């Protein structure tokens, strides 16, 4: 769910 | 820092933004324009962009994917753990680069109607026939001053931009869009579906020497794993790499 | 103060021979290669020679240059004040020049039988060919250990030095037989008898804003000094440049 997410989308 | 990456379009569309990002990087490659050499590498990759743009209108299909880069944008708004932040800065990017890809004038249309590339063009599909004596003009325009070349040359790829702008932020998109799947080979054959994919991006081992010759089939391929040396290199049973459709 | 150095050959020998002379020249000035801009130089170069090549008989025109320099060298055998030392060492040069290349293999045969070259040279008459997608083969090879490259591309400049060496005292003998001397054009225009020279050699002042349209057939040739201001700018009444029929 959290790591589904677009490495460059994912921050804060 | 020990890995290849190689990169494959699994439609025309990406095969021409591919290329088209290929030629434009090269532009600035061995700036500033010193020698002979130095010229025809420049007025070269400008020749093929405008052999590209001839073809069809990028426009058009650069725009549809900006929007479609901007939707596929707010569909992460809200899921826990993304930064929305950085969101709407792309969001607005790509509508940026929207207006200014539509304001501007036909793409390559100031470098067509340059005197100078125009000649330069003719004799590039002559094995040698830009030298000296076959352009006079540009022999000449190799001994001004190097403040005037870096001047001509700047503006040159400056008209460039509203197509740099775009197509460097869509292909950039696309490229994080997907991460690399770790995948196995054996005997150097690999088959799979790649679904509403445009581009394929392989990481190989910078040791085995090896690179995918991949073959299309409507959505699914067909990767062959064959050695840089077909004389001296081999192909082992496992191959462990790194695959991402994006 | 500040010339521009034209050279014009008056037949499709020298023409041949300058083209050439440029490719060969070029091979060893962005060495060593470690990118895309660097190996497509290279690579484009062989390829553009290898065109010359099969579209050519260099090899036998050459050999008999190299015949025609040692006898108007002989003819200087025994004269007076003629350094007999310094002609003797030239004619056992191109005895020697035609010798090791008459030895040689066909000129470009390593080359054109090359694994990489092959495949390289295939994808040039494409835009955007030259790619990683359309030319994996390539990409591999620009990470290679450079000890490795260096080798290869060693070997492939050694190719051709039978070839480099007998075409460079050629045309070092020809630019070397007839110096410049002062002339003047009128209304922008020149003409006069060539007989038997192979290139004209034209020094033009760059703040002249002219370029010299040098037109050849048979024994004779003229020259049409054109401004760079497109018909804007002016020609003058005379324009004192320098002219050597080699």
């Amino acid at each position: 769910d959290y790591l589904d997410i677009p490495a460059f989308l994912r921050k804060q | 820092q020990t890995q290849v990456l190689f990169e494959h379009p699994l439609n025309e569309k990406m095969r021409t933004w591919l290329r088209i990002e290929f030629l434009i990087q090269q532009l600035t490659v061995n700036l500033p324009i010193v020698d002979h050499a130095g010229a025809l590498h420049f007025f070269r990759n400008v020749s093929e962009l405008l052999d590209v743009f001839e073809r069809g209108e990028v426009r058009t299909e650069l725009l549809k994917e900006l929007d479609r880069q901007q939707r596929k944008l707010q569909t992460w708004i809200g899921v826990p753990g993304v930064d929305q932040s950085r969101i709407e800065a792309l969001i607005q990017q790509l509508k940026a680069a929207g207006s200014v890809l539509i304001s501007a004038p036909r793409i390559g249309q100031f470098l067509r109607e340059d005197r100078l590339i125009a000649l330069v063009r003719q004799r590039l599909s002559i094995p040698g026939g830009c030298c000296s004596f076959d352009l006079p003009t540009l022999h000449i325009w190799l001994h001004l001053p190097q403040a005037q070349r870096d001047s001509q040359v700047e503006t040159w790829i400056a008209s460039l931009n509203p197509l740099t702008q775009a197509l460097t932020m869509v292909l950039d998109l696309i490229r994080q869009s997907a991460p690399f799947r770790k995948q196995t080979s054996l005997n150097g054959f690999y088959q799979d579906n790649g679904g509403d994919a445009d581009l394929l991006r392989l990481n190989l081992s910078l040791d085995s020497q090896l690179y995918p010759q991949i073959s299309g089939h409507k959505s699914r391929f067909a990767i062959r794993f064959m050695p840089l040396d077909s004389e001296n290199g081999q192909v082992p049973e496992r191959l462990d790499f790194e695959l991402a459709c994006c």
